[PDB]
C-alpha cells in the first residue's frame, strides 16, 4: 500500500493543506480505540497439533492421499485432511504437515525462486505517462497493442480479433524506449517483468532457453503481466555459442507463440539495432508491431526540460528555446544529464537556483563526452 | 544371538589415561574411556577402535582402517602369465623388473650403489601392444602385495570420496609392504587440470592432487613401487609426468 | 553456605533440561504461530511460549526453541553473518584520510 | 563388500543376500525375448553367418574351439549406414540364442553423477557374469564411444 | 563517461617531491631513526616514482634492517633502499627507447 | 550436603560426554554450542567452568543426553620427520635465504622486529612448476625448524560429511595457535582454492580457511606455507598481498644453479674420475631439479644393470637422453 | 517526517499482517472424519522394491530402499498379494 501523491511539488500552502489532510486521516486511522474496547479454531488447530513441519509435495494419489517429502529428503505417503485447499496443492509446492503422523494439513505461502523474485519487478510506480514528453505516435501505437488489450478486450472479443502477441521497440539509446513500457505497466494493472537480453546468455548448455521458459512461466501465474526484453539484439541478429543462441532464439518464438496457449501476457522488446536482428524478429507474422523511436525534435525536447526542470529553482534568464534549436543532437537521457550537470553546475556556483548560463555550462560538458572521428 | 554389535571409530588426541577422544566414523566426536584391559600404548592417535553402543567405552583396538574396495583391487586375479607369454618386449620387460622387482627383493644392493630406487614408472603406447598384459604378468609371477586399479572405478560420486579412496589404498600399500600399485588408464584422472569446470573437474583435480601428495614427497614411500599405463600419455598432467 | 548449596541444587535441577535446539525466523506467521528455520533439518511453524512478546520476533532473529513441541523460548543475540564478507564486503575499513599524504 | 541383512537394533547378521546391482541394470536385461528369425533378415547371409558363428557357437558348442585350442572371439562390432538392419540382426540374435541377453543404448550409460556410469558398466558386466552364458548388446555405442 | 553513469574525471598524478616525502612519513611513524635522518634529501632521489613505490622504498628498507639483524633504519639504508626499488620500476624502459623509436 | 552436591557436580561431567564447538555465549549461565552431531543447541553452562576459557571457537564437551555444556577440552609431526637437511638441497640458496628470512627469521629473531620495526609478511605461496624442489625446501624447513610443523593437503579438507570439512580447517589453525611458534604447510592449495550445493560446500572450507588466515596478525608467531604448481588458478582473495605478501617462484635451474644440483647429489654418489658434469650444466635442455635426480639415479641403475660398481661417463648420456624428451 | 513516523506507528500498532495461508472455506471441512483418519490411518513411507528373494516362495521376502533413509528386508501386509508386486515398483511401506 502507498499514500496518494500531493499535486504541486512547489513549496506552497496548498501542499500544506494536502499533507495536513492526509495527516488528519492518518490520525483518525490511529487502532488504539478498537484495541481498547471458536469451534472452527479450537478443533482444527487441535488437529494440527503444534509444532508444525513444512514439506514438499509432488503427488496427488487420491483426493485425500498424496506423497509428501520433507527437507531431509525422505518421502511419505500421507493423507490430506478436509481443510486443505485442493486447488492450492500442486507438485513442487510447500505443504504443512502434522508433526505426529505427517498428515497434510494445509498449503503454505510460497516463498522461493529468488531469481524470478528479482524478475517480478516492482509495479514501476515511479514511471508514468505524465513523465514522458510528446511520444504521441508511439503512445497510440503501444496503446493499440499493449494497454488496450490488457484493459478492454471487449473490442477484440466482439469483433473477433486475436490481439497482437508481441511488440518490438527500436530507437537510438536514451530515446525513452524502456521508460514508455515501464509507464505502460504503471498505466495498466498488469505485473511487470523486465529482462535485458544480455543476461539470458548463460554459460551452461541448456539454462539459457530454460530461463526463457522460466520467464514465460512466471508471466502466466500473474495472468495480466508484461514481459520486457531489453536490448533483444544480443540474442537476435544473424549468423559453440552459435548454436545455443539459435536454440535460445527459437525458444522465444515458441513462447511468443508456437504451440499450446499464451494466456494473456503481452511481450515488449527493445533494441537500438532493428536493422540487425533476425528476420524472424522482423517477421510480421511473429511480431505484429515495430514501434519507431526517433531522436526528440524541438517540441519534444521542450517538454523534456519541462518534465526535468520542474523540480529545481529557476531564474528568469533561462532560455529553453535556445538550448533546443541546434538539432536532435541529444536524447532525453542526455537531457537528464543536462539538468543534472546544471544542477551540479549551479550548485558549484554556490547558488541554490539555476540560471541560463548554468544550462549553457550544462550543454557543453554533455557535448565533449561525444567521440571523435573522420576529421 | 544375545550379543550386540559395537560402533567403530578412530581415536583422536589423548587427554588423560582414562579420557580419550574418538570420532565415531561418520558420526560425531565422543569423549570416552578405555574399558579396563586394553594396552593404553596401543591406543595411538588415529588407530581404529570399537565402542560399546551403550557407554561408548573403548573395548578393542583393531587392524588399521577399512574399505573392501581396496580388498577387491588387491585380490584381483590376473591369471598365470609368464614373461614368456609376452613376446617382443624383452628390453621393456627387463627394464620393468629393474624398478619393480629388484628394489623390493634386494634393497641392500642399492645401498652400496647409493642411488635410491625409483618408486613409480609409467607404461605408454598405442592400444594393443601388451601394457595391461605386462602388468598381469608382473602381478602373477612376483611374490608381493599387488593392487590393480581401473582409474574409472576409483572415482565415486560422493563428495571427496575418491581422494579418500586413494588415501586408503596408499595406506593399505604402506601397511602391507612391499606393495605394488597398478593404475590402468591413468589418463582417466590423470588429465591436465582444468582452470574451471563442474563438480567433475573440481573433484577429479582434487583426487589428482591427493594422489600427487601421496607419491610426490614429504612421505617418501618406502616400498610402494607403483606402475601405471595409459593409451593417451599426452593428456596426463605434467605434475605426474614429472620424473 | 546454605546459599551456595541451594545454588548448586538449582544448577543440578536446571541441568536436566535439554538443548532446545537453535532456530531462525523469516516470518511471524500468526500472533501465536511463528515459522522458524532450524539447523539443519528444515522449516517449522511453531507457537510462542507465554513469555517473549510476539512483536519482538523479527526475520533472522536467531531464536531458541524448547526441546519438545518445539515451542519458542527466547530471542538471543543476532547472527554474525560472515558469508563472502572477505573479498567483496568489508565492515569497517581501517583507512582514514589522515593515513594518506601527497 | 557382500550384502547381508542384520538385526535392526543389535546389528547381528542373520541373512545372506543376493548382491543386487542397480535399477538400470535390472531394466537392462531382456525378458520379452523378441521373435525375429534369421529368415526375416535378407541379403546379409555373409553378415548373419559371421555374427552367428562369432557368438552362438561358443554358446552352444564350446568344444570346437577347445578342440582347436583357439580363444573364441569375444567382441563383435556391427557398423554401417542406418537402415542396413544392424539392430534387426541383434534382435534376431537375441531371439534365437536362448541365452541371457542384455540390451542397452549408449545414452543409458552416461548419467550425470561422477561415477554413476562406471558403476552401471561394471555392474552390468557383473550381472552378465552372474547369469553365466550371456550376451551384451550395445546400440549406438558412439554415444559413449566418442 | 555518459549520462546517468559517471560525472567526473578525478586524476591521480605521480606524487611530487614534498608529496612523496609525506608518503614516506606515513610509514615513518613505526620505523626508528638515526641522530639525523633528513627525509627531504631522500625524497628528491626518485623523480616520477609512483606512490606504492615510495612505500616500496620504505618496504625495501624493511629487509635491509634484516640485512644487519638489528635496529638499522639508517639514512644510508634508504640510499640503497632506493637502488633496488627503482630497477623494478625500470630496465626495459631503457631499451623501450631503442625499441619503440 | 555441600560436599555431596559438589561430588554430584563432578559426577555430571563424567566420561561419556559428546564434543561440540562453543559459539558465542548468551548469559552468565547459558551459551550457544555447535554439536559434532551437526545441529546447534541453546545450552545452559555449568558454573564451575572458567568463563575466560570460553572462546567462540573453543572445543567444548556436551552432556550426552541433555546437551548441557560442561567441559573445556584441552585442544603435528614428532617422529615423522622428512629426514633432509639444507646441505642436501640442490643449491637454491637464493630461495634458501629468502625462506630463511621468511620463516626462520621470525622465530629465532622474533624480538628483532620491534627494534628493527618493519613487519615481515605473514604467509608465503610458491608457484614452482613441477620438479622445482618446493617439497624439499618445505621438507628441509621441517627437519630444520624448531617449530611444530603440521602438514595438510587441500584434498584432506573436502570430506563426505556435510559441514565437517570446513570445521577441520579450524583444527589446523587452532593447533598451530596453541603451539605458538608452529608453522603450517598446506601444499596442493590448488584443490580448495579454485576460483569461485556441492559447489558451495567445498568453497565453505575455503571460506573457513580465509577467516583463519586473517586472525594471524602480530602476537601470533605462526606462519603458513602454501605450495602449488599451477598457481595461475586460486582465487585472488587468497592471493591477497595483504595476508600472503611474500611469494617464492621456483624457476627451472640455470647454470650455477644447475651445477650445484649435480654436485650436491653426486657428492653422495660414487662416480668415476673421468666424469664430466660440466657438459650437462652447459647443455641447453631445460631440465628441472627433479630431472637432475632422475639423470643421476639412472646412472646407478645402468651401473647396477651391468653388475658394475662405479659409473663411467658413458652411463650418464645414455641416462641423459633416456630422460627429458 | 511526522507523516512517515506516524505511518510506521500505524503499521506496528495494526500488528503483523497475518501471513496465514488459510484453509478451504469453513462450510466444507473439518468433520469428525478428519480426527478419525488422523488417529486411525497409517503414516506410510515411500520406498523402492528390489530383487524379490522368493527363496521358499511362501513368504518370499522383499528388499526395499527408503530413499534418503535406509534399505530393508521386509514382508507384505496380508492384504496385498505377492502377485501385486514386481521388482522396483515404487512401493510404500508402514512406519513401524
Ligand atoms: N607382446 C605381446 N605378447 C603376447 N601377447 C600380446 C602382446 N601384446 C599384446 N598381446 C595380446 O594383446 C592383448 C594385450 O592387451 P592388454 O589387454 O594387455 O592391453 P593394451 O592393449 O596394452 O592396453 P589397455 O588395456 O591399457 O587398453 C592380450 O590379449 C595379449 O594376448
Ligand atoms: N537386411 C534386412 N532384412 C530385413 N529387414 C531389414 C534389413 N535391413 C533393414 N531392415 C529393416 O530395418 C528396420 C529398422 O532398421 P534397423 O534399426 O534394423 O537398421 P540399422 O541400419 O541398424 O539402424 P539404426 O542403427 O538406426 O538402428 C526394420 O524394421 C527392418 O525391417
Ligand atoms: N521522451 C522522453 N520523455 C521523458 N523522459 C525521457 C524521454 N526520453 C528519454 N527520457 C529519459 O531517458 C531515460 C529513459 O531511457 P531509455 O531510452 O528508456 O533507455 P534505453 O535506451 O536503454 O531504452 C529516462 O530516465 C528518462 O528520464
Ligand atoms: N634441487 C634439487 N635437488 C635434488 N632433487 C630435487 C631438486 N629439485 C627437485 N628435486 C626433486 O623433486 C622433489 C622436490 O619437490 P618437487 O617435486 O619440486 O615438489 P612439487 O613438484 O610438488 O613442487 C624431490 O623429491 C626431488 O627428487
Ligand atoms: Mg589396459
Ligand atoms: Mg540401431
Amino acid at each position: 500500500s502507498k499514500l496518494p501523491l500531493v499535486t504541486p511539488h512547489t513549496q506552497c500552502r496548498l501542499k500544506l493543506l494536502k499533507l495536513e489532510r492526509i495527516k488528519d486521516y492518518l490520525l483518525m486511522e490511529e487502532i488504539r480505540n478498537q484495541e481498547q474496547m471458536e469451534e472452527e479454531r479450537s478443533k482444527v488447530d487441535d488437529l494440527r497439533g503444534t509444532p508444525m513441519s513444512v514439506g514438499t509435495l509432488e503427488e496427488i494419489i487420491d483426493d485425500n492421499h498424496a506423497i509428501v517429502s520433507t527437507s531431509v529428503g525422505s518421502e511419505h505417503y500421507v493423507s490430506i485432511l478436509s481443510f486443505v485447499d485442493k486447488d492450492l496443492l500442486e507438485p513442487g509446492c510447500s505443504v504443512l504437515l502434522n508433526h505426529k503422523v505427517h498428515a497434510v494439513i494445509g498449503v503454505l505461502m510460497d516463498d522461493t525462486d529468488p531469481l524470478v523474485t528479482v524478475m517480478k519487478v516492482e509495479k514501476a510506480p515511479q514511471e508514468t505517462y505524465a513523465d514522458i514528453g510528446g511520444l504521441d505516435n508511439q503512445i497510440q501505437e503501444i496503446k493499440e497493442s499493449v494497454e488496450l488489450p490488457l484493459t478492454h478486450p471487449e473490442y477484440y472479443e466482439e469483433m473477433g480479433i486475436k490481439p497482437p502477441k508481441g511488440v518490438i521497440l527500436y530507437g537510438p539509446p536514451g530515446t525513452g524506449k524502456t521508460l514508455l513500457a515501464k509507464a505502460v505497466a504503471n498505466q495498466t494493472s498488469a505485473t511487470f517483468l523486465r529482462v535485458v537480453g544480455s543476461e539470458l546468455i548463460q554459460k551452461y548448455l541448456g539454462d539459457g532457453p530454460k530461463l526463457v521458459r522460466e520467464l514465460f512461466r512466471v508471466a502466466e501465474e500473474h495472468a495480466p503481466s508484461i514481459v520486457f526484453i531489453d536490448e533483444i539484439d544480443a540474442i537476435g541478429t544473424k549468423r559453440g555459442g552459435e548454436r545455443e543462441i539459435q536454440r535460445t532464439m527459437l525458444e522465444l518464438l515458441n513462447q511468443l507463440d508456437g504451440f499450446d496457449s499464451r494466456g494473456d501476457v503481452k511481450v515488449i522488446m527493445a533494441t537500438n539495432r532493428i536493422e540487425t536482428l533476425d528476420p524472424a524478429l522482423i517477421r510480421p507474422g511473429r511480431i505484429d508491431r515495430k514501434i519507431e523511436f526517433p531522436l526528440p525534435d524541438e517540441k519534444t525536447k521542450k517538454r523534456i526540460f519541462q518534465i526535468h526542470t520542474s523540480r529545481m529553482t529557476l531564474a528568469d534568464d533561462v532560455t529553453l528555446d535556445d538550448l533546443i534549436m541546434a538539432k536532435d543532437d541529444l536524447s532525453g537521457a542526455d537531457i537528464k544529464a543536462i539538468c543534472t550537470e546544471a544542477g551540479l553546475m549551479a550548485l558549484r556556483e554556490r547558488r541554490m537556483k539555476v540560471t541560463n548560463e548554468d544550462f549553457k555550462k550544462s550543454k557543453e560538458n554533455v557535448l565533449y563526452k561525444k567521440q571523435e572521428g573522420t576529421p | 544371538l544375545q550379543s550386540v554389535g559395537q560402533i567403530v571409530g578412530e581415536v583422536l588426541k589423548q587427554l588423560t589415561e582414562e579420557k580419550f577422544i574418538v570420532k565415531a566414523t561418520n558420526g560425531p566426536r565422543y569423549v570416552v574411556g578405555c574399558r579396563r584391559q586394553l594396552d593404553k600404548s596401543k591406543l595411538k592417535p588415529g588407530t581404529r577402535v570399537a565402542l560399546d553402543m551403550t557407554t561408548l567405552t573403548i573395548m578393542r583396538y583393531l587392524p588399521r582402517e577399512v574399505d573392501p574396495l581396496v580388498y577387491n583391487m588387491s585380490h584381483e586375479d590376473p591369471g598365470n602369465v609368464s614373461y614368456s607369454e609376452i613376446g617382443g618386449l624383452s628390453e621393456q620387460i627387463r627394464e620393468l623388473r629393474e624398478v619393480i622387482e629388484l628394489p623390493l627383493t634386494n634393497p641392500e644392493l642399492f645401498q652400496r650403489v647409493g642411488i635410491i630406487p625409483p618408486k613409480g614408472c609409467l607404461l605408454y603406447g598405442p592400444p594393443g601392444t601388451g601394457k595391461t598384459l605386462l602388468a598381469r604378468a608382473v602381478a602373477s609371477q612376483l611374490d608381493c602385495n599387488f593392487l590393480k586399479v581401473v582409474s574409472s572405478s576409483i572415482v565415486d560420486k560422493y563428495i571427496g570420496e575418491s581422494a579418500r579412496l586413494i588415501r586408503e589404498m596408499f595406506n593399505y600399500a604402506r601397511d602391507h609392504q612391499p606393495c605394488i600399485i597398478f593404475m590402468d588408464e591413468i589418463d582417466a584422472i590423470g588429465g591436465r587440470r582444468f582452470s574451471e569446470g563442474t563438480s567433475a573437474d573440481r573433484e577429479i583435480q582434487r583426487t589428482l592432487m591427493e594422489l600427487l601428495n601421496q607419491m610426490d614427497g614429504f612421505d617418501t614411500l618406502h616400498r610402494v613401487k607403483m606402475i601405471m599405463a595409459t593409451n593417451r600419455p599426452d593428456t596426463l598432467d605434467p605434475a605426474l609426468l614429472r620424473p | 553456605l546454605n546459599a551456595k548449596v541451594r545454588l548448586l541444587r538449582e544448577e543440578l535441577q536446571l541441568l536436566q533440561e535439554q538443548g532446545s535446539y537453535v532456530g531462525e525466523v523469516v516470518r511471524a506467521m500468526d500472533k501465536k504461530k511463528v515459522l522458524v528455520k532450524v539447523h539443519p533439518e528444515g522449516k517449522f511453524v511453531v507457537d510462542v511460549d507465554k513469555n517473549i512478546d510476539i512483536n519482538d520476533v523479527t526475520p533472522n532473529c536467531r531464536v531458541a526453541l524448547r526441546n519438545d513441541s518445539y515451542t519458542l523460548h527466547k530471542i538471543l543475540p543476532n547472527k554474525v553473518d560472515p558469508l563472502v564478507s572477505l573479498m567483496m564486503v568489508e565492515k569497517v575499513p581501517d583507512s582514514t584520510y589522515e593515513m594518506i599524504g601527497g | 563388500g557382500d550384502l547381508v541383512g542384520v538385526n535392526k537394533d543389535s546389528y547381528l547378521i542373520l541373512e545372506t543376500l543376493p548382491t543386487e546391482y542397480d535399477s538400470r541394470v535390472k531394466a537392462m536385461e531382456v525378458d520379452e525375448r523378441p521373435t525375429e528369425q534369421y529368415s526375416d533378415i535378407g541379403g546379409l547371409d555373409k553378415q548373419i553367418q559371421e555374427l552367428v558363428e562369432a557368438i552362438v557357437l561358443p554358446m552352444n558348442h564350446k568344444e570346437k574351439f577347445e578342440n582347436l585350442g583357439i580363444q573364441p572371439p569375444k567382441g563383435v562390432l556391427m557398423y554401417g549406414p542406418p537402415g542396413t538392419g544392424k539392430t534387426l540382426l541383434a534382435r534376431a540374435c537375441a531371439a534365437q540364442t536362448k541365452a541371457t541377453f542384455l540390451k542397452l543404448a549408449g545414452p543409458q550409460l552416461v548419467q550425470m553423477f561422477i561415477g554413476d556410469g562406471a558403476k552401471l558398466v561394471r555392474d552390468a558386466f557383473a550381472l552378465a557374469k552372474e547369469k553365466a552364458p550371456s550376451i551384451i548388446f550395445i546400440d549406438e555405442l558412439d554415444a559413449i564411444g566418442t | 563517461l555518459r549520462p546517468g553513469r559517471i560525472d567526473r574525471k578525478i586524476e591521480f598524478p605521480p606524487p611530487n617531491e614534498e608529496a612523496r616525502l609525506d608518503i614516506l612519513k606515513i610509514h615513518s611513524r613505526k620505523m626508528n631513526l638515526t641522530r639525523g635522518i633528513n627525509l627531504r634529501k631522500i625524497a628528491e632521489l626518485m623523480p616520477g616514482a609512483s606512490g606504492a613505490e615510495v612505500k616500496g622504498v620504505c618496504t625495501e628498507a624493511g629487509m635491509y634492517a634484516l640485512r644487519e639483524r638489528r635496529v638499522h633504519v639508517t639514512q644510508e639504508d634508504f640510499e640503497m633502499a632506493v637502488a633496488k626499488v627503482m630497477q623494478k620500476d625500470s630496465e626495459k624502459n631503457m631499451s623501450i627507447k631503442k625499441l619503440w623509436k | 550436603e555441600f560436599l555431596h552436591a559438589q561430588e554430584e557436580v563432578k559426577r555430571i561431567q563424567s566420561i561419556p560426554l559428546v564434543i561440540g564447538q562453543f559459539l558465542e555465549a548468551v548469559d552468565q549461565n547459558t551459551a550457544i554450542v555447535g554439536s559434532t552431531t551437526g545441529s546447534n543447541y541453546y545450552v545452559r553452562i555449568l558454573s564451575t567452568i572458567d568463563r575466560e576459557l570460553l572462546k567462540p571457537n573453543a572445543s567444548v564437551a556436551l552432556h550426552k543426553h541433555s546437551n548441557a555444556l560442561v567441559d573445556v577440552l584441552p585442544p603435528l609431526t614428532s617422529d615423522q620427520k622428512p629426514d633432509v637437511m639444507y646441505a642436501d638441497i640442490g643449491g637454491m640458496d637464493i630461495q634458501k635465504q629468502e625462506v630463511r628470512e621468511a620463516v626462520e627469521l621470525p622465530l629465532t629473531h622474533f624480538e628483532l622486529y620491534k627494534q628493527i620495526g618493519i613487519d615481515p609478511p605473514r604467509g608465503v605461496l610458491m608457484y614452482g612448476p613441477p620438479g622445482c624442489g618446493k617439497t624439499m625446501l618445505a621438507k628441509a624447513v621441517a627437519h630444520h625448524t624448531t617449530a611444530a610443523f603440521i602438514r595438510v593437503v587441500g584434498s584432506e579438507f573436502v570430506q563426505k560429511y556435510l559441514g565437517e570439512g570446513p570445521r577441520m580447517v579450524r583444527d589446523v589453525f587452532r593447533l598451530a595457535k596453541e603451539n605458538a611458534p608452529a608453522i603450517i604447510f598446506i601444499d596442493e592449495i590448488d584443490a580448495i582454492a579454485t576460483k569461485r550445493g556441492a559447489d558451495r560446500e567445498v568453497q565453505r572450507i575455503l571460506l573457513e580457511l580465509l577467516n583463519q588466515m586473517d586472525g594471524f596478525d602480530q602476537n601470533v608467531n605462526v606462519k603458513v606455507i602454501m605450495a602449488t604448481n599451477r598457481a595461475d588458478t586460486l582465487d585472488p582473495a587468497l592471493l591477497r598481498p595483504g595476508r600472503l605478501d611474500r611469494k617464492i617462484e621456483f624457476p627451472l635451474p640455470d647454470r650455477r644453479q644447475k651445477r650445484l644440483i649435480f654436485s650436491t647429489i653426486t657428492s653422495k654418489m660414487n662416480l668415476s674420475e673421468e666424469v664430466d658434469l660440466e657438459d650437462y650444466v652447459a647443455r641447453p635442455d631445460k631440465i628441472s631439479g627433479a630431472d637432475i635426480n632422475s639423470i643421476c639415479q639412472e646412472s646407478g641403475m645402468l651401473a647396477v644393470r651391468e653388475n658394475r660398481y662405479i659409473v663411467l661417463a658413458k652411463d650418464f648420456e645414455k641416462a641423459y637422453k633416456t630422460v627429458i624428451k | 517526517d511526522d507523516i512517515q513516523q506516524l505511518l510506521k506507528k500505524i503499521n506496528e500498532l495494526t500488528g503483523i499482517k497475518e501471513s496465514d495461508t488459510g484453509l478451504a472455506p469453513p462450510a466444507l471441512w473439518d468433520l469428525a472424519a478428519d480426527k478419525q483418519t488422523l488417529q486411525s490411518e497409517q503414516p506410510l513411507q515411500v520406498a523402492r522394491c528390489t530383487k524379490i528373494i522368493n527363496a521358499d516362495s511362501e513368504d518370499p521376502k522383499y528388499i526395499i530402499n527408503v530413499k534418503q533413509f535406509a534399505k530393508f528386508v521386509v514382508d507384505l501386509s496380508d492384504q496385498v498379494a505377492p502377485t501385486d508386486i514386481e521388482e522396483g515398483m515404487r512401493v510404500g511401506v508402514d512406519r513401524n
